[PDB]
């Protein structure tokens, strides 16, 4: 049978077929139903901006000239080598930032050509794609992240891609990812970009992503509300404990401020405010005020001493009013944060 | 017809015989242009340049014919620079390095009609030099870029540089570094090895010089301050333990958590340097007044009570040796 | 014989062979024994969940139409460039993730063949593969990184996979790993992915992986116990060194933050809690609750009435054996639950 | 059929040269070539480098390749038959590194009209460099640009220019990070003189602003808030000596400890910064705050009550005299690196 | 006559030389005597445990076709663009982990043939070698870095290795590396691998490495030293003092903390404990039980009136036995960790 001589003799220098001429020339364009299927996405990174995904990319479309009836065999495999001698859809991604094929112990690309002039082409490709992220609300974010399929040299009436019916984008097993947890759903949103040339086809994906909250939630607001507890608990002691109050709250202030420290080293670097450093500069704000209204209150007893026991009185009514107003006022805060940063 | 001619002269023409086969020895005068000085990455040892390099030399076998006239110049396609003969120049020092392709392939090629052929092509080589980190916020560094043949000796092969203008760096900017001239000559500077005559190399040095303001106003004053605060317990009363001890103590906690901090901010090389030998001078000086302390403690603890006396020896003591140890540090380090 | 001559009459032009028709066309599937030998394993990484490694992989397999028996010698070696010329099986790493081959002064591949027609396909890869991982017990968690041999443009009825009898997966000597422990034990586990478009043949090896607990242990564990015992120190003591009281709580749970703040650039950049991170909040909530307790304490002694000292007395009393068993417990329940 | 028609118009059969320019030993051949940012970021001090990728596009007219016998308005090609045609040298100055993209086809497109006009579409990312100054490091303003020169080919021979209207274009509201790129973007018109002629040369100018806010509140209101609390404890009875020394001694290591923690975040640079000199000063009037209680304690002890009262007269002359030296500094840093 | 047209003669299509057959064939196993030149050493790493070399890899054979006399020239150079057409040693690195070579200007590849059949051929090649590395002892480590050269398709008795008689490893001029020292004297092993097929030949040069202790020495040693010296100056305080002494105390214990944090950072990633762990965790073990007698001695002392002033005699007491039992135990603790750590 021979099917290498055979698709020499379907398609060459013998045939009149042409590599470079698309079928249904001067016609109607010619649909390539492209379906992909994720097999790893990670890698993502707030410093460039892009993620990584690896693509069984597969796309099909119809060849008259490519059909044929006289052989037997309804499906001819073809290899990669005369695959550089057939005409293909120029596709190419509007934000790859970066790709590569594959070719460990043999090139990663499968065509086959059906009786009816079918043609199924799958290739494996690893693309860093990029994808704008905003940091406005850090903890508590969701991202989309998207890729976008286009022709390169082919208008709107030459070339059309669209998804399939069914499963057009699928993912692979229960792959894990840090810091992000990948949304079971994932629409499909058309697309088309109007340049000066023309209109080219243009179809896009979108993968919604949500953020982790456990390990940022501990480490960073548990502490901050036991530093802020202590930070209240200054209140509670004598007022005559003068050593003892300020070391209490300075050590409570240095203990915010290296937490932040701390923070600032592990968290993403970024010169807009994100939504913990509004929480870190609350907090320290809340230490700083109780430091100062304790130096308040030193200050109204020492001129006591310094009008009979009326400062004393003044004193202990600050201490009084201190003790309830904080803690109020600190769930007045959270209660807005809160609201606003999940509402 | 430019084509023609240069198919012509290139046809009965040998790429693997070098101009005068058995004559006197070809001379090759070498330019650089340097475009980016990349920046040094003292963890491996190299630094990154991009440059223009540009070498010519003569070739009689390429005399242009009477017949063809064309121009003063005639240029072969840098698709068809395979088939003349080109010297095998490469960097000794360096470890990876790559061509340009951005739209062409940046390779330009002249044949004048004296025979002279100029060369020129972009190159982004990684070069190797052993950094001195001792003496490091105020250092001085020197890095070659030896340029060497390969395959011909001193007989056959010949490297001098251009007279005028060796190298022209213009606009660097670097982030830790800084020159404007450097020492174009030790042209030279001949590598010799046993069993292979002599081969010919030229090489220019670099001096690299390393800016201190950020290491003199971010670690020498905040540490002189905190070792004055240091000796600033000096001056409180002795029966004031509850508030001397914190002092001293939290001064030197201050120097110890300055010092892991600027640890991994350093250089990662494992041998003494002189902001090292700074930083453990001033937790020393820190440490003796907190034993000064404990020696004027436990002095006090009808008595004498000579602990005064040892906090008037103190405070002359401790400032008079700190500038001492100063002057000598900076008259040996600079 | 010219051993080049003699291939070249065998297979080529002149003889007719196809290099892109598999042995035993329209017929039986074609088995292939492949076994890989770990040569470098290591560069583990729990941020891109990824691993590197080498392999000698060798797959070999019968071809009839290479099988000769004019020439004397028993065995062909055969050079890449005519390597490039004859059918293989298009192995593909199911996770390759990114590969290349070795051409170091010669490409790294071998092929011969025999008499009978069997070929050995020994060639050289460095993969760097992805695993997930699970890091929910962060300090004593076990994890399974695999490797998977597939097809890619035959189905089970034209290409099978199988390992040999024995030593399909070997290791080299005694190479080590940071933070993990290769097992000397790894099963060669059997897959079959039944795409839409067949049954595409299917193997794979699972390397297990043991976390140490050496350095963590140490210098994660043992300051947050010395600190916690720091803590029932200030509880020894008495309710009016309240300079002492109050500058001892601060500075224990200072301490505790700041040991949280600087392990934190070692552990991994995850974002989900880890036993760890329970094990720091617990001891941050030890010192906590030591310094409100001696609030509690100083308020009541500070609020004859001295049976209020009494008062104060019995709490300080309570709380001296109260923490101790409390942390005790703890630390029975933390790594019964996370050991056991 | 168009496939064969190209090697008709120019090749073996024709004679067309695909190694001369058009309009040889005549006019220069202009080329309006315009750049369309698709992706800008990464922009690093470490390296003082960018990124970007570029739809870069020209035109040049080619009486050669001009054509009128074929009906199709327009006439397409591969790169395959591209890669025997003549193409401006075109390279960029300071590219620093460049590569093409070849996913499923190169990225490449060449049409040439019935007048001879050619249009040359290609994707490239460039790790382009340029050197930023630092010296005001939160209130910077940086200047990045990109330099078309060609490399073979005097002005006499290939003049660039860029295109009379739409340049420079960027893409959609791409975000990057610590760096707002200004709608803005002038398009100077550089030449080079070399000693052998005039190579020719166009830029194009990228203005950068850095946003500020995280460095603003992350760096300068802890500062502010210590400083405060020196004052705190300005405000504090003398014979307090173990409340104001700890304080007193505490705010210094808070300063410390901040900047110490601030240094990892900033970019490793060596010369000195506009957020170290703050930093730098903060932590010197914690230090003056500390050496006034010094003082201020050895007077008062040392000694009739006038030394008590010295001490209570510089407490109380030192109550007031910080925050209006704090307020002066803050005015003269701001002002200077803000106008 | 050209020396290219001579060597076209004696290896081409009209030559009968062929360049896939090893010389000898069927006879005697051919011996190549190759040595290196290590001219770059560095970028030593423990993450990936690898090193980068640049090696002028020199390897000598004889090959019987090559012989010539018609030709007066003694030697004979070989263009680099033509190695396809001679017969090279398949040498290989077992633990290469990925190499690559030179091509600037020019293959950086020589090839000259003797008269009577020797052959030189030169590469400059770039290995990242692999090494495995033992951090037991890490600031006083001895690392043993290797690299191997072997044969891949050829057995013992076809093709064998032997190093040069004299300087087979030549290292370059005074380069330095951070973080170590490479001894100048290194065997020669002969190695040998001996798999089921038969004999590979093998051979490897072995570089010992040495530590330095100096940076190390003095900032992860010296301030633990002064901090444990500061606490016994806690030791030799009045037992009233008792905010004074618990501060001094607890701070101590906050120093060894951030100490032992902060140097993290600058020590190697690794879980199994080092030589420097050992010390962290017996310095702070030290101040702890500083903090711990000292609590002691509070509860004895307040035991008293809180029955006559023995129990104050017995607090001076405990304080006159530390005071000299604990600087005494850190001087065994010293002596034994230095000799079982240098001896
Ligand atoms: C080459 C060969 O014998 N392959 C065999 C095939 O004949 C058999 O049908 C199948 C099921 O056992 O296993 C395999
Ligand atoms: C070079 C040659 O053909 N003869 C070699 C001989 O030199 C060598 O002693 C022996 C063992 O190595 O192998 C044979
Ligand atoms: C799909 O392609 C065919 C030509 O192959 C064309 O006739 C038809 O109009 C196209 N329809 C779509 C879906 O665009
Ligand atoms: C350089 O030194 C060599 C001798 O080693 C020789 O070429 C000559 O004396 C010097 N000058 C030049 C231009 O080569
Ligand atoms: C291009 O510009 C030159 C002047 O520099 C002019 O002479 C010429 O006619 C213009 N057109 C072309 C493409 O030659
Ligand atoms: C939050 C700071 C409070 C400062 C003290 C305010 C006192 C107001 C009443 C004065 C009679
Ligand atoms: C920022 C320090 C504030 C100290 C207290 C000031 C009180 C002023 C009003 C007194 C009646
Ligand atoms: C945001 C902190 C508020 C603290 C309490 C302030 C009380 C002021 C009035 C006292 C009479
Ligand atoms: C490499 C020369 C080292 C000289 C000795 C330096 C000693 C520094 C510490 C002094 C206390
Ligand atoms: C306490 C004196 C500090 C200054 C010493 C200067 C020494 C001379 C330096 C010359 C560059
Ligand atoms: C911070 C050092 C202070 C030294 C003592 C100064 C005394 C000044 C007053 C003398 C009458
Ligand atoms: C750095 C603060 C200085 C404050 C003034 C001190 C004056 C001391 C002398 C008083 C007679
Ligand atoms: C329109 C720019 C304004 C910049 C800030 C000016 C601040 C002036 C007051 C500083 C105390
Ligand atoms: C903290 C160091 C203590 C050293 C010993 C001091 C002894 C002082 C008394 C001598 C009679
Ligand atoms: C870890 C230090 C132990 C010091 C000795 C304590 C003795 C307690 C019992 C006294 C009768
Ligand atoms: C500009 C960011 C606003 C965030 C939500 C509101 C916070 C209120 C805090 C009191
Ligand atoms: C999702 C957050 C879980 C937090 C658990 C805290 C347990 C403390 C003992
Ligand atoms: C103490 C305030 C808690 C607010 C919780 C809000 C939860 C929204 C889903
Ligand atoms: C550790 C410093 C001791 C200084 C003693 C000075 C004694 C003066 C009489
Ligand atoms: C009374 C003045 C004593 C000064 C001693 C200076 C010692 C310098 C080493
Ligand atoms: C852990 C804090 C316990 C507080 C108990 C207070 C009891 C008051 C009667
Ligand atoms: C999956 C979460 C387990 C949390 C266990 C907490 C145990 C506290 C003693
Ligand atoms: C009190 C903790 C005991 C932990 C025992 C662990 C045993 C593991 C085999
Ligand atoms: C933050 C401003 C404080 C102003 C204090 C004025 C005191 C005057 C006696
Ligand atoms: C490190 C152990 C403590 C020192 C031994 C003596 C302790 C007092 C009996
Ligand atoms: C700042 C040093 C002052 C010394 C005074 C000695 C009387
Ligand atoms: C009342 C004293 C004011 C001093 C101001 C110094 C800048
Ligand atoms: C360029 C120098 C600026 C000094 C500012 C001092 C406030
Ligand atoms: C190698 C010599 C070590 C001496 C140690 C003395 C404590
Ligand atoms: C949104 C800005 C908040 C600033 C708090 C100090
Ligand atoms: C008296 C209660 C005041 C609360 C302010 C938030
Ligand atoms: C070079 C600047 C030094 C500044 C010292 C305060
Ligand atoms: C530290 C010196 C002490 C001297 C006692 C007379
Ligand atoms: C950890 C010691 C506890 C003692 C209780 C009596
Ligand atoms: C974006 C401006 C934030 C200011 C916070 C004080
Ligand atoms: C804290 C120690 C108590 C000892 C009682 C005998
Ligand atoms: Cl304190
Ligand atoms: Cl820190």
């Amino acid at each position: 049978m021979s099917p290498s001589d055979f698709l020499d003799k379907l398609m060459g220098r013998t045939s009149g077929y042409d590599a470079r001429i698309r079928p249904n020339f001067k016609g109607p364009p010619v649909n390539v139903s492209c379906n992909i299927f994720i097999n790893s996405f990670g890698s993502i990174a707030e410093t460039t901006m892009d993620y990584r995904v690896n693509i069984f990319l597969r796309q099909q479309w119809n060849d008259p000239r490519l059909a044929y009836n006289e052989y037997p065999d309804d499906s001819l495999d073809l290899d990669p080598s005369m695959l550089d001698s057939i005409w293909k859809p120029d596709l190419f991604f509007a934000n790859e930032k970066g790709a590569h094929f594959h070719e460990i112990t043999t090139d990663n690309k499968l065509l086959r050509i059906s009786r009816n002039g079918n043609v199924l082409y799958s290739i494996r490709i690893t693309l860093t794609l990029a994808c704008p992220m905003d940091l406005k609300n850090f903890p508590m974010d969701v991202q989309t992240c998207i890729m976008q399929l286009e022709s390169f040299g082919y208008t709107m009436n030459d070339l059309i891609f669209e998804w399939q019916e069914q499963g057009a984008v699928q993912v692979a097993d229960g792959l894990t990812l840090p810091q992000f947890i990948l949304k079971e759903e994932k629409d499909l949103r058309y697309c088309t970009k109007h340049y000066n040339t023309g209109k080219f086809t243009c179809i896009e994906a979108r993968f919604h992503l949500e953020r982790q909250m456990g390990y940022y939630l501990i480490q960073m607001y548990i502490p901050s509300l036991l530093i802020v507890i202590l930070s209240w608990i200054s209140f509670w002691i004598n007022m005559d404990a003068a050593p003892a109050r300020v070391g209490l709250g300075i050590t409570t202030v240095l203990t915010m401020t290296t937490q932040s420290s701390g923070s600032r080293a592990s968290l993403p670097k970024v010169s807009y405010v994100k939504a913990i450093d509004i929480w870190m500069a609350v907090c320290l704000l809340f230490v700083f005020s109780a430091l100062l209204e304790y130096a308040a209150v030193n200050f109204v007893s020492r001129q006591h001493k310094e009008m009979r026991k009326l400062f004393i009185q003044r004193a202990k009514k600050i201490d009084k009013i201190s003790r309830i107003g904080f803690p109020m006022a600190f769930l007045i805060f959270n209660m807005f944060y809160w609201i606003i940063y999940k509402i | 017809s430019t084509s023609n001619i240069l198919n012509r002269l290139l046809v009965s023409y040998d790429p693997r015989i070098r101009p005068n086969f058995k004559g006197i020895p070809v001379d090759v005068v070498v330019n650089i242009f340097i475009n980016s000085f990349g920046s040094i990455q003292e963890t491996t040892m190299d630094y990154r340049v991009n440059i223009f390099l540009r070498q010519k030399w003569n070739d009689p076998r390429l005399k242009l014919p009477s017949d063809f006239r064309g121009s003063d110049a005639l240029t072969v396609d840098p698709t068809m620079y395979k088939c003349l003969w080109k010297p095998d120049l490469f960097f000794a020092n360096e470890k990876s390095a790559n061509f340009h392709d951005v739209t062409q392939e940046n390779i330009l090629l002249f044949i004048f009609r004296d025979g002279d052929v100029l060369v020129s092509m972009r190159l982004s080589i990684t070069l190797s030099c052993p950094l001195d980190l001792t003496l490091f916020p105020m250092d001085t560094q020197r890095c070659k870029m030896q340029l060497e043949s390969f395959g011909y000796t001193t007989d056959d092969l010949r490297f001098i540089w251009q007279s005028g203008d060796p190298v022209q760096l213009e606009k660097i900017a670097l982030p830790q570094f800084d020159i404007k001239k450097e020492d174009i000559e030790y042209g030279n500077c001949t590598k010799y090895y046993k069993g292979t005559g002599y081969y010919t190399c030229v090489e220019v040095i670099f001096t690299l010089r390393r800016q201190v303001g950020f290491y003199m106003m971010g670690v020498y004053a905040p540490t002189l301050l905190i070792v004055v605060l240091s000796w600033l317990s000096f001056w409180i009363n002795p029966d004031a333990s509850a508030a001397r001890v914190p002092l001293g103590i939290f001064s030197v906690l201050s120097l110890a958590s300055e010092c892991t901090t600027l640890a991994a901010e350093l250089p990662k090389v494992s041998y003494v340097k002189a902001l090292d030998v700074w930083l453990i001078a001033c937790l020393l000086f820190g440490f003796a007044s907190l034993v000064e302390y404990a020696v004027v403690q436990v002095m006090l603890n009808v008595i004498p009570t000579a602990a005064k006396r040892i906090d008037l020896y103190a405070r002359a003591l401790f400032p008079f040796c700190f500038l001492f140890f100063n002057v000598i540090y900076w008259s040996i380090y600079l």
